[PDB]
This record gives C-alpha cells, structure tokens and sequence, in this order.
C-alpha cells in the first residue's frame, strides 16, 4: 500500500505483486520459524525451504537466504548492500546513541520495525551486552510516533512497577464504553521495555505475577483496577522485552500462554569478524586524533579482539557470578582510550599500547577474585601486545606498576608510584583537617 | 625593569626558613620594606625583603594562623587562626590589642576594609562577620553560604565583598545593605582564592576581553576565582558572566592576583609552580619551579618589583622581578 | 445581552442547551482575547525595547536570552493563528488558554526587570523624569509609531498636549495644545535624520 | 505599586477597553479626614492632577467625577470642603412613608 | 528487597518513577523550574 502511494500514476501489478508476496512469505516463514535459534539452525531452516519450496530463491551456491531481503520490485536482494563501512566522526567515537551498521544489525532493525509497527509485543533474548537495546532503539528511532520507557525487572518485582510507570506516563480517563489507560501525551505509542522479563521469582506453583499480568495486558487489551474493581483498558500502549536465555542461571522459562502472543528473536553475541568490523571503525575514527598513530588502527583492534576473546573464553559463570564478558567491555576499551588520548597533541607507538595495556587492566583484571586469574591476565595481555605490535619497546610500555591519573597534570597521563605516594600523603594531610 | 611589565625570575633572591609548619599565607607592608608570614605553628613571623632577614615573630594564637592582613596606613595587622579568634595587632608596638570571638569554628580569612574602620571575616561555620576595629562588635552577619567560607575580599572602595567556598560558588555581597549582589557559579570543584581587579586594568581586561565600552564608563567590577578544578575564571561583577578561563595548572589553585600594573596575572597552585597568565591571550607566559612542596599563596608587592610565595615546605621565597 | 435577554424570555426552556453552549463559548471568548490585548500590548512595546537598543543585550543578558525565547514562543503562537485566523480555530487552539497566562506572566516578569534600564535611559531626556515605567516603556518602545504616543505629551510639557505630523509621520511639523492652539515650526524636526 | 484609587484613575486613563468613552464615576463611601482626602488636594482642584510620590502625575479625564458620601465633616478641613460642591441630604429628604 | 529495587531502579534509569507523587510531585516540578531557569533554561510542561 505504502509503494501503491509513492507511486500514483503506476500502481503495483498482479505479477509484481506475485512475486513480492512470494519472496516475502519465504522471508516471513524463515524470520518466524527460525528467529530466535541461532546461525546454524536459520541456516539448515533455509536449506530445508530451498529443498521444499518451489518459489524463485537467490542463487547463491553458499550464501543463506537469511542474508537475502526482499526488494519492493519482488527480487531478492542481500543485506550487505545495507551495510556501508562508515566513518565515524572522532567525537562520536564509541557513543551510547552511535551503531556501527552490521548484516545481524540491519537484519534485526528490519525484523524489529516489522514487529513494532504493528503494536505486536516482542521480546529479544540472547546474553548480556549482545545488543538487544541497541539494536531495539536504533529501530524505534525509525518511528518517530513512539516514546519508550525503560523498566529494569528483578527477582522482586511485582505489577506494582508497571503501575507506577501508568501513573506517571499515563492517565485513566472515563469514557462511555468504560476506563482507558492512555499515554498523557497525544499519538504517541508508548512502548515499555521491561529488561529482565524472565528475572521474576516463580513461585512454588510455577507462575510469575508480572508475566501474567502482561500476558493479561497483551491478549485482553486491559486490566483490572484493584482500588474500585473496574476494568482499565490500554489504548497506545506496547510493550517490549528482553532477557537472557532461560538458561541461565537465575532466570525462567516464560509460559507458553504468554510466548504465544511475543515473538522472540535472539540476538547473539557478534562474531570476531563482526567485532573486528565494529570496533576496527571506532578505531579508526580513534587514532584520526594523532596522525602518526593511524597506522596501527588494524593491530590494535586485532588485539583488542584476541584478549576480549581469550578472555572471555577462560572466565565463565561457572567460576563466579559476575564473570561476564561482552561487547559493552569492548566499547568501554574503546571510550577509555579515546578519552587518555584526546588531550594528547603527539603520542609513540608504546605510549598507545600503555593506555591499551592500562584500559584492558581495568576492564578484565579489577573484578577477578583469585590471584592466579589476575596472574594470567597480565601475561597474556603482555603477550598479546607483543603479538600483534613486534617491535617495539618491551619495557617501556609494560613497566607493570601501570598507573595512570590525572592528580598529578591536567590530563590523563601515566604516573610514577613515588610521586602519586606522596601526593596522596599531602592530600590525606589535608584530607584529615577537612574531612 | 619597565615599572608596570616586570615578572618575576627563576633565580630566587632570598629562601626564607624559619617557620615549623607550613606557611599559610605571606603578604607585603604596604609602607615599610618589611614583609609579614603567617603559618600553621601559630606564629606570624616578619621578615624583611630587601636583604632577607628574620625580624620578629608574632605569637598569642593558639591554632594555626590562617591569614593576616594590613590595613592601608600599615599600622595595624588583623590574623584569623584555627582557633576560632581574630586578632589585631599594634604593628607599631607589635603587641595584640584586641582579641575577636564569635565565630562558631575555624576562621579561615580576614580583611581589613579600605577605610580601616571595620574587619571582615570568614570562617567555616558558612558566615561572614564584620568586626568594628575600634571597639571589637561583631555589627554584621553575611549569612547565605551552604559550605566553609574560605576567603572574603573587599573591593577597592570597600563597597562589595565577594567570598569563596567548599559549596562551589563565589558570592558577591553587598557591605551596606547585605544583599547578595550576584552568585557566580561555574567552578566544577571547591573554590579557593578570589582577587579583585584593580582600576589599572580595567581596559586591559575590557579590550582582552571584547567588551564594548558602556555609556558609564565603567566597565564593571573584575574578579577572579582559582578553585580546585585547576582553573581560573575572570567574572565580570556587574552582569555576574565568566569573561574567560585560564587553563594550565596542574593542580588545585591556591592563589591568584593581578600584576600592579594590570597587564598580567600571577597565580599559584599546588602543582609546585608559579603560574604569570597574559590573559590577553588568555594564555600562560612563564611557569616558575616555585617550591619543593605545594604552594600556598603568593604576594605582588605594590611599587617594588618583588614576589613572594608561601609554601607549605615552611620555606618563604622572595623573586626578584626582571 | 442578547443572550440574557432570552434567558428572561419564556419560551427559553426549549432552547435552554444551545444557548447555555453559546453563553459558553463567549464567555471563553472574551476571557481569552482580554488576556491576549494587554499580552500583545506588551509584547509589542517590549521588543522595541530590545531590539532597537544595543546596550540592553550587554547590561541585562540573562533577562535578553530570556525575552529572545518568550519572543520565540510567542510568534510561533502567532504564526499558528495566522495560519488559521479564523476566531474559533485559535479559540480551539489545545492550550491557548494556558499558553497565554504563561507569556502575560512571563512578560510581566521581564518589564519589572527593566527597572534599572529605564532609570538609566531618563538621564538622556530630562523630561522623562515625569513619566511612569509603563508609560516610558510604552514611549520607548512605540517609538517607530508615533501616532499613539500623542496621549504622552501632555505628561512632558506644560500645554503640549500632540505634535503636528506630516503624511508620512517622518517630520515633526510642529505641536498642539489641549484647545486645538497649535504652533508650526519654522524649521520642522526629521525624525528620520 | 499602584493602590486602589491609583489604579482605577489609570485604568480609566489608559481606556484599554474604551473606559473615556463612558461616564466614570468613583464614588468615596466613608469617613473623611485629613490623611486621605488631602492627596485629592490638587485632584479637586483646577489642576485636576493626581500627584504620586514617585514623580507620576495622572491628569483628571473630563468624563470622570470624584464623588464622596459621607455622613458627616466634623473631621475634614477647610481645604477639603472647600474644594467640593456640596450637597446636604436631610433626614427629611427620606421620609418614612 | 524494596530497598534494592529503588536502587535497581535507579542505576538503571537514573529515576524512579514512583518515588515522587502527589504534593512531592508538585513540589518537585517548582524546584525543576528553578533549577532549570538557574542553568538558562525554560522548561514548562512537567514531562519536560
Ligand atoms: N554494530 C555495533 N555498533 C556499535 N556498537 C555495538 C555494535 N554491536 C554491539 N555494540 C556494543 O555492544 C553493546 C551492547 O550493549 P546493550 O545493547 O546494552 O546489551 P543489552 O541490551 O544486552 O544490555 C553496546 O555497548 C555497543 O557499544
């Protein structure tokens, strides 16, 4: 209908269409039937249509149909055409709103508007920092009619949280067919996103009363107001999860009664070629702040990807709780080595691997428990740098009291361990008589 | 030496040494070639300048002396200390005449107002006081402070007072009346030290700065504020705005003041060094090595061209200007 | 009246809904345009006063800034009611109730804080002295439409009660008392030059 | 700021709302002594002008009168009186009937 | 656990959408007023 109206004077065809709707339906089954598995099981769905179907499909010998749009003209078309290697601007160097476009990005934001613009509840699983938020507020920037509202869920949460977002967002006016709930504001959609949907504590009768509640939202349209007993009905009004994999631990699995109204789609964590394509762009818009430095925009991303990987391959959950590893750790290397060098007018090669080898410290080393955990992160980031950066002054960027501050200098800069010791000393000095 | 361009030099002329505690404040005699350093042993003792000699030593203060200050004539000499007391002193006979109670905790500054009739206080209980020299009352009460006041200065005429605090903000207030004159608010950490502009540089700042002449003719009382962001900001009093920041300390800033002459500012910080800004340019000129330890304060004399800084290795040192 | 007046008659029972409705609509009628004369009075006199001084920007910044938004505002507001001018469609307008108390106070709290400007502007024309801070606002800021300045002059001169204006209101071609005595000047003053 | 007379007096001034186009009539219902009605000195007078302390002076328009009904002037003076037309309502001009 | 889930809450958003209601509300938007004409800004509507 939308193309219908973009082009008055020829309207769609009965052949044209045919073949649109035929390519989409392929499109659809393989987005629903497969959206919330990963790579390799979409990839043997596709196989199986392509053994099945008797619908036109691309022709590549080993490119899946998953990476395969579908044209208005009705031809397939693949994703990588949506995916320019963009230069970001220095200043916007790994930002919260800033989205290195990727084919798992652009493919998700498109299943995503297909989703949101039909008011349709959906739910993004996948682990933490894979990019169900981004990926979620890169598609409702698509649609400007829309306001989201974050909602942080735990094992304590009751509907109550839900009630007070209504009360704040929301008003309940009275009209003939009986009580509305509706966003303050006028034709905008809002849209709650509920972040740990599947955190609530079961009870020891198998059932959550937040998750019945939505469930209860979602195919009756209302609720009921327990102060006078009086049916409320939403009216534009969306809701939005995301989550973990159930199983994870401390989280469950969500009833089939309120799965059947969300889709899921999981979104993994982006493989070595997709963080290399990220974080290697955010890199280069980096390292355009010193010239000399341009060059080692590939090795140092390299690195950065190696240890992150070796990282998070040897701390697991199985150890301790708090042992997880994401892209978000990679995104804050990168904001702390823009930011160490920022006010940097020139800086060698070895001062650029001493914030790198500083930046990866405080990332992966502060929150081990066991010596020998730390230990292992300070040989392997040794031997990473020195892996990926031969030639260069061993000692001078790995002197290991790595201290950097900005006490002592205007800037962030490294520091000596005498000096800060007795800095710190006046400072306690003055610290006692005020504090 | 042009008589209005001197700064001071890296050679030190005289390094001073005979405080136990580190030297608070240090501050020049307005008519006599002497020279006056309070520290936190609750002594104040007195040197001279020109050939770099102790003199004498004020004692009666039991906590730590906090600042000290002359009245326009010389004479007299008004010291706050730790211990919550103002005292004035005979500079003639350089005994204590009278002693000030009534702050409620340390009394960390004190001025003397342009006319000498009156002494203007502050201390860590958020208020300033306003003590009669002659008979030793407390007749005003500066109140509207959220933090420790740490310095309050008059103006040239002694018509406004601005004050500085552990609150993050300097407040300009008015001496006859009380009011809050303007409240400036943009250092993003405690404020340290406040100086006023003389007249001798009012169209220096004024064409530094781009400000068109007002049909007054005034451009409008100028002050300046270090704080512990390491930076100084230059206020205009009148319209309450931020006419530039001087950036380039290290640390936190302990103390600033304009050259004699109005061409130049001299601040110092507990980055060890003595700062001399072109605020022109709005760019630092000369960085001197000042101390071994933070520095405390610092002092431009008036007509010689002397500079003196405190430090808190309880060491003073005189520069010579050249 | 017209209403009340079939509110007295008998025959108004029938037609007792249409009528309260109307009643209504005038009501809300006039409480909004009474807002929006003294809102359009001030906000014609206060922009003169900012933009044809160009000192105020530098002795009165916070409360420049501050009139450059409610300006901002208000001729959005006017742009949306020359689009629609038609009564009911700005009457119609989702807040303009509301929005209008907000700049009829939001002017009222930039002209009490032009005291000091004004005080300041006296000193050039002695006379002025005589006249009060509206009406010296009013003369200040009406300045390019000197026809309603004519209630003015009597507060200035002993029995100048107008000035002579030629067609093009440009030249000062003499003055007039309250008896219709006028005097014509040998050498008219160009307001122009 | 204006007071009660002040502000009616300029009102009618201004005629914002065509108020010189009608018959303004401020009527004083009251007692009269010397600390009020004297700053109607010169309202009463040929001048016709009320005076403020801040320098302002309103001029009297010709369609407004300044009306006072009182009981009694045992406490005005002779400057007030004199500066009014005076008309005396006996108790007989109401009779009971 | 309440306690707990206002900070949940309020790590998370930056704001906790019950805590402020009925007259704290109010009272809350006249102070975000004042605030906010101190940092030179104009803000109106209370979902500003
Ligand atoms: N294509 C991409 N472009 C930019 N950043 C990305 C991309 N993919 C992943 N990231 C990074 O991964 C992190 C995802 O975190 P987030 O979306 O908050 O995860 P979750 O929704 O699970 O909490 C972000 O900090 C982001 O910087």
């Amino acid at each position: 209908a939308q193309y219908n109206a973009n082009h008055p004077d020829f309207p769609m065809q009965i052949e044209q269409l045919e073949r649109y709707i035929q390519r989409y339906l392929v499109y659809a089954i393989l987005w629903s039937l497969s959206g919330d598995s990963r790579l390799k099981m979409r990839a043997e769905l596709g196989e199986y249509i392509r053994r099945i179907t008797t619908v036109p499909l691309p022709t590549a010998p080993n490119i899946p149909i998953i990476d395969y749009e579908v044209s208005i003209s009705g031809e397939w078309s693949p994703w990588q055409a949506k995916v320019p290697q963009i230069e970001v601007e220095t200043h916007k160097v790994a930002a919260p709103d800033v989205v290195v476009p990727t084919l798992d990005t652009v493919r998700h934001e498109a299943l995503l508007y297909t989703w949101l613009a039909e008011h349709k509840p959906l739910v993004l699983c996948g682990p933490p920092g894979s990019g169900k938020t981004m990926t979620l507020f890169s598609a409702l920037r698509a649609l400007p009619d829309m306001e989201v509202v974050g909602l942080n869920f735990s094992s304590a949460t009751t509907p109550e949280l839900l009630l007070k977002t209504f009360d704040h967002y929301c008003e309940y006016r009275r009209t003939p067919n009986g009580v509305v709930l509706a966003p303050v504001q006028l034709g905008k959609w809002l849209v709650l996103f509920c972040d740990e949907i599947n955190l609530p504590d079961m009870d020891k009768y198998g059932t959550q009363r937040v998750i019945s509640f939505i469930r209860q939202m979602v195919e009756h349209g209302g609720f009921y107001r327990t102060s006078d007993q009086t049916w409320v009905k939403l009216e534009r009004i969306q809701f939005v999860g995301a989550c973990n994999p159930p199983t994870d631990p401390g989280r469950k699995p969500l009833s089939h009664r309120f799965l059947r109204h969300v889709p899921v789609v999981y979104v993994d964590y982006p493989g070595p070629a997709s963080l290399t394509q990220i974080y290697g762009t955010f890199n280069r818009a980096m390292l355009r702040l010193i010239p000399s430095l341009r060059t080692y925009a590939e090795p140092l991303t390299a690195a950065m990807v190696e240890f992150y990987t070796m990282s998070q391959e040897r701390f697991t959950q199985d150890t301790q709780p708090h042992y997880i590893y994401s892209p978000r750790e990679m995104t804050r290397w990168v904001r702390g080595i823009f930011e160490a060098l920022r006010p940097l007018e020139t800086l060698p090669v070895e001062g650029l691997i001493r914030i790198w080898a500083h930046e990866a410290l405080r990332l992966f080393q502060d929150r081990l428990v066991e010596d020998e955990e730390r230990r292992w992160t300070d040989e392997n980031i040794d031997t990473v740098a020195l892996k990926h950066f031969p030639n260069i002054d061993r000692e001078k960027a790995m002197s290991r009291p790595i201290l950097y501050s900005n006490w002592l200098s205007k800037d962030y800069i490294p520091v000596d361990q005498e000096e800060l010791r007795d800095y710190v000393k006046a400072r306690l000095k003055v610290f006692y008589e005020e504090e | 030496r042009d008589p209005k361009e001197w700064i001071p030099r890296p050679p030190e002329k005289y390094a001073l040494s005979g405080h136990r505690s580190p030297v608070t404040r240090v501050i020049f005699h307005p008519v006599f070639s002497v020279m006056v350093s309070a520290s936190e042993d609750a002594t104040i003792k007195v040197w001279d300048y020109e050939t770099g000699d102790f003199e004498r030593t004020l004692k009666g203060h039991t906590d730590s002396v906090q600042d000290i200050s002359f009245d326009h004539s010389g004479k007299l000499l008004a010291s706050c200390s730790a211990d919550m007391t103002i005292k004035l002193w005979d500079f003639q006979g350089f005994e204590c005449i009278r002693t000030m109670h009534g702050h409620d905790h340390n009394v960390s500054s004190v001025a003397i107002m342009p006319n000498g009739d009156h002494i203007v206080s502050a201390s860590r209980d958020k208020t300033i006081k306003m003590w009669e020299v002659q008979t030793g009352y407390c007749v005003k009460t500066f109140t509207g402070h959220r933090e420790w006041v740490r310095m309050v200065r008059p103006n040239q005429d002694g018509t406004l007072i601005a004050s500085c605090s552990n609150d993050q903000t300097v407040r300009v207030w008015v001496v006859a009346t009380k009011e809050c004159k303007a409240e400036l608010r943009e250092h993003e950490h405690v404020v340290e030290c406040i100086s006023w502009a003389p007249e001798s540089s009012y169209s220096s700042i004024s064409e530094a700065t781009g400000s068109e002449t007002k049909k007054s003719g005034k451009p409008g009382p100028f002050l300046l504020s270090g704080s512990r962001d390491k930076t100084i900001k230059m206020w205009d009093v009148s319209t309450g705005m931020c006419l530039m920041t001087l950036v380039g300390h290290d640390n936190w800033v302990r103390g600033v003041l304009f050259h004699s002459g109005g061409k130049f500012i001299l601040s110092c910080a507990d980055d060890k060094t003595l700062r001399v800004w072109d605020y022109k340019n709005k760019r630092c000129m000369k960085t001197l090595n000042a101390h071994e330890h933070f520095v405390t304060s610092l002092d431009f004399h008036k007509t010689a061209p002397y500079v003196v800084t405190g430090s808190v290795d309880q060491t003073v040192k005189v520069w010579e200007c050249r | 009246n017209s209403v009340s007046a079939m509110k007295l008659s008998p025959y108004y029972k029938v037609f007792e809904e249409d009528a309260l409705s109307w009643e209504d609509k005038l009501n809300r009628i006039m409480a909004l345009f009474d807002v929006w004369i003294d809102v359009q009075r001030r906000w014609v006199y206060l922009e003169g006063i900012f933009t044809g001084s160009a000192d105020i920007k530098h002795l009165l910044p916070v409360e420049t800034q501050r009139f450059q938004s409610i300006s901002t505002e208000f001729l959005a507001l006017m742009k949306k009611v020359s689009k629609s001018p038609l009564v009911m469609d700005v009457l119609n307008i989702q807040g303009v109730q509301r929005s209008l108390e907000r700049l009829a106070d939001l002017l009222g709290k930039i002209q009490k804080a032009l005291g000091e400007y004004l005080e300041r502007e006296r000193s050039s024309f002695p006379r002025f002295y005589f006249v009060g801070d509206e009406d010296l606002l009013e003369i200040i800021g009406n300045s390019k439409n000197v026809a309603k300045l004519q209630k003015h002059f009597k507060k200035m001169f002993a029995g100048v009660s107008s000035i002579i204006l030629n067609e093009d209101n440009s030249v000062v071609l003499g003055i007039s008392s309250r008896e219709g005595e006028e005097v014509m000047f040998k050498t008219p003053v160009s307001i122009t030059e | 700021t204006d007071g009660l007379f002040t502000h009616v007096l300029r009102k009618i001034i201004d005629s914002v709302r065509g108020e010189l186009q009608k018959r303004q009539w401020i009527v004083f219902d009251g007692d009269v002594d010397p600390e009020w009605v004297e700053n109607l000195n010169s309202v009463l007078d040929d001048n016709k002008l009320l005076t403020l302390p801040n320098g302002e002076r309103l001029s009297l328009p010709p369609n407004v009168r300044i009306m006072f009904e009182v009981q009694d002037l045992k406490y005005a003076t002779l400057a007030t009186v004199s500066r009014c037309g005076m008309v005396w309502f006996s108790e007989d001009v109401l009779s009971t009937d | 656990s309440g306690f707990l889930e206002r900070m949940n809450t309020l790590l998370a958003n930056g704001e906790v959408p019950g805590l402020f209601e009925g007259d704290e509300y109010a009272t809350l938007m006249t102070q975000c007023k004042e605030g906010a004409q101190k940092e030179g800004l104009m803000l109106d509507s209370h979902e500003e």
